[PDB]
């Protein structure tokens, strides 16, 4: 099916983390990368990080570099996004996307996107 | 070089677990993959798989892929080989036999376990007279369990032309042996024969004289 | 950071025009990494140019990136409904990736 | 009366990384494999096709030892039919493989307290390597179609991961010394005899 | 999977004689690597563990004569035993160690070739201490014969029975490579009473008429 499902919608009170997850299939998940940036709704894209899976490494941006962190898992093909201390801004949907890998190659582009998590925080 | 021994047979109903044990001493054990076979009442060897001791690396025959549980312990250089609420189709004599590689022929064996499964309990044998140029005469032990049971004439005096049957399972669950001797049966009334059955599961004892019918 | 500002802010036009996006740098960003989303009220964004002037699969050959430098537009030649959506400009060259404002495109 | 050199390969001080594995062949001489028993300690030691016990009564053309360090969980990857990136990418065994393969734990000279990043392993690879097949090459893995300058990216990784070996790391994040035995009697007349 | 089968499933040898135990695999057992046919033979006793006799096909274990002998390649391999002795009557098998699973043989049964002997037939009827219990059971012997293919019937009133007789045959004797059976015909002492006369019937090779041993209930 070659698509990108991320992990259910979750309600959190300021102060606390959560941990969106993002799985890959149909498709090679050992050499691609997943980025994950946020969107309010009805507002721009703020760009949250990247990581690459062969490796692990990380870059964020200049915001979420000391609240964000991105990980993977290669056995499960799984990629993870936790967030800490939730300001009221936090909420909005939080989307992981994946260049498609058939063979050796990879896209130049973010093509595949997952469904998308809307994570809320408030009282 | 290399010398395995396996743990005592052991007797067991149906739904219990099991776990057989092969402790493995002599030159050099972490080379040695230790591999379990099984061999039922009657005439086949049947390979039911490999672990190499240094880590658990297990490899499982198709037919015994989810019936049987096969893990080693490096510490005191043992394997074991573990059944969860066994069957009563698992009464056999499991060997297990070392090899210094993987692709390598079975070189050093063990002694074997025998395993008995049976909804049957503990029971004491019946002796019974078998009476008579040449006479046979015998005994009859009947209706004991579990095997084995050691049956000599008189405490051992004559073994020439003596013949011990092996045990029969009928269907109440119980054995049944038979051991004869042939006579000159010119001496039938000169000599007097007697055997001595011994069947320690039960520790029971019983010498019978055998005399020629009336 | 390379910030990405598109202009116009917003666009309202008919089936039959040829609408045109624009988004700048403020320095000299390569092609092989300047990305255009589109994104429909409601889904995810949707990969339509990848690299610069290279089509996704499965995107219609009305939409057409080009532009090198810190200049690049987007165009479409046959206004569908399909194609009633924001679209965003992404570069992934520079250390953080940035996106576009947002080009609301209101057709009517 | 020569010996076979399996010493410098075993109780060697340094060892290579397992991307660029290091490999010594047997000639011309007389291999007592004695000191495989009872000679400090191993803590994993699979053959395959080969019994040790009878290696000091046969005769082969071709012997080599390979020698290399990588980690605990992936000790199991060095055997024949195994999969990952250290079966893929740095060190295949192929399927028919005829010989053994050794390995101790090795934390106390292949770690340091700040961490020892000189032992790397291949991490992207274009295709599978081939058995016995070793790749040294550090060109930035072109994992897209756009060429990778000598600049890292997207779709532009380096293809060496460090191990990082720690000694507080687990046993299985520890440091291991790997040395692969392996034999061959080819059609030429075979040189490296045990005692016999 | 690699399938074995042994073209011999029993092998009369007289003593002193070749013995030869075909093994046929499915598929070819040869390693690229050191051109060895990864097979091997091992022989079991009754009631000891089985012992590898020989290995790759042709190489002999350290400890065994030189009369065991092992041949072939490819897919057709052969054990041979020169002069074979009272000792060699064990059951021989081949497995193949080339791949995960192994397989063994089907099992080659060897005896000692002896003439033919007629058995010595005895009849036991069920003692009186036997029928305190409620249950009968009558016992028909038949001593040193050769070949072990025996027939065994009851006739209780000239009347065939079949469902409630249980045979068991002993091991070569190594003295005179004869074989000795033992059937039990076991019946309630209420259906024993009802009858008068019982009779063990055997046929085997080495009779001229059937040997019927018979005896009345009074
Ligand atoms: C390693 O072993 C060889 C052979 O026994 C010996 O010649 C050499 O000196 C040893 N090296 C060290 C550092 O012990």
């Amino acid at each position: 099916q070659v698509q990108l499902v991320q992990s259910g919608p979750e309600v959190k009170k300021p102060g606390t983390s959560v941990k969106v997850s993002c799985k890959a299939s149909g498709f090679t998940f050992t050499t691609s990368a997943v980025q994950w940036v946020r969107q309010a709704r009805g507002q721009r894209l703020e760009w949250i990080g990247w990581i690459v899976v062969g490796s692990g490494n990380t870059n964020y941006a200049q915001k979420f570099q000391e609240r964000v962190t991105i990980t993977r898992d290669m056995s499960t093909t799984t990629a993870y996004m936790e967030l800490s201390s939730l300001r009221s801004e936090d909420t909005a949907v939080y989307y992981c996307a994946a260049p498609y890998c058939s063979g050796g190659t990879c896209l130049d582009g973010f093509d595949i996107w997952g469904q998308g998590t809307m994570v809320t925080v408030s009282s | 070089q290399m010398q395995l021994v396996q743990s005592g047979t052991e007797v067991k109903k149906p739904g219990e677990s099991l776990k057989i044990s092969c402790k493995g001493s002599g030159y050099g054990f972490i080379t040695y993959w230790i591999g379990w076979v099984r061999q039922m009442p009657g005439k086949g060897l049947e390979w039911m798989g490999i672990i190499y001791p240094g880590d658990s690396e297990t490899r499982y025959s198709p037919s015994f892929q989810g019936q049987v549980t096969i893990s080693a312990d490096k510490s005191i250089n043992t394997a074991y080989l573990q059944w969860s609420s066994l069957k009563a189709s698992d009464t056999a004599i499991y060997y297990c036999a070392g090899g210094s590689g993987i692709s390598t022929p079975m070189d050093v064996w063990g002694q074997g376990t025998t395993v008995t499964v049976s909804s049957a309990s503990t029971k004491g044998p019946s002796v019974f007279p078998l009476a008579p140029g040449t006479a046979a005469l015998g005994c009859l032990v009947k209706d004991y369990f579990p095997e084995p049971v050691t049956v000599s004439w008189n405490s051992g005096a004559l073994t020439s032309g003596v013949h011990t049957f092996p045990a029969v399972l009928q269907s109440s669950g119980l054995y049944s042996l038979s051991s004869v001797v042939t006579v000159p049966s010119s001496s039938l009334g000169t000599q007097t024969y007697i055997c001595n059955v011994n069947h320690k599961p039960s520790n029971t004892k019983v010498d019978k004289k055998v005399e020629p019918k009336s | 950071e390379i910030v990405l500002t598109q202009s116009p802010g917003t666009l309202s036009l008919s089936p039959g025009e040829r609408a045109t996006l624009s988004c700048r740098a403020s320095q000299s960003v390569s092609r092989s990494y300047l990305a255009w989303y589109q994104q429909k009220p409601g889904q995810a964004p949707r990969l339509l140019i990848y690299s610069a002037s290279s089509r996704a699969t499965g995107i219609p050959d009305r939409f057409s990136g080009s532009g090198s430098g810190t200049d690049f537009t987007l165009t479409i030649s046959r206004l569908e409904p399909e194609d009633f959506a924001v679209y965003y400009c992404q570069q992934y060259g520079s250390s953080p990736w940035t996106f576009g404002q947002g080009t609301k495109v209101e057709i009517k | 009366t020569n010996l076979c050199p399996f010493g410098e390969v075993f109780n060697a001080t340094r060892f290579a990384s397992v991307y660029a594995w290091n490999r010594k062949r047997i000639s011309n001489c007389v291999a007592d494999y004695s000191f495989l028993y009872n000679s400090a300690s191993f803590s994993t030691f699979k053959c395959y096709g080969v019994s040790p016990t009878k290696l000091n009564d046969l005769c082969f053309t071709n012997v080599y030892a390979d020698s290399f360090v990588i980690r605990g969980d992936e000790v199991r990857q060095i055997a024949p039919g195994q999969t990952g990136k250290i079966a893929d990418y740095n060190y295949k065994l192929p399927d028919d493989f005829t010989g053994c393969v050794i390995a101790w734990n090795s934390n106390n000279l292949d770690s340091k307290v700040g961490g020892n990043y000189n032992y790397l392993y291949r991490l992207f690879r274009k295709s599978n390597l081939k058995p016995f097949e070793r790749d040294i090459s550090t060109e930035i893995y072109q994992a897209g179609s756009t060429p990778c300058n000598g600049v890292e990216g997207f779709n532009c990784y380096f293809p060496l991961q460090s191990y990082g070996f720690q000694p507080t790391n687990g046993v299985g994040y520890q440091p291991y010394r790997v040395v692969v035995l392996s034999f061959e009697l080819l059609h030429a007349p075979a040189t490296v005899c045990g005692p016999k």
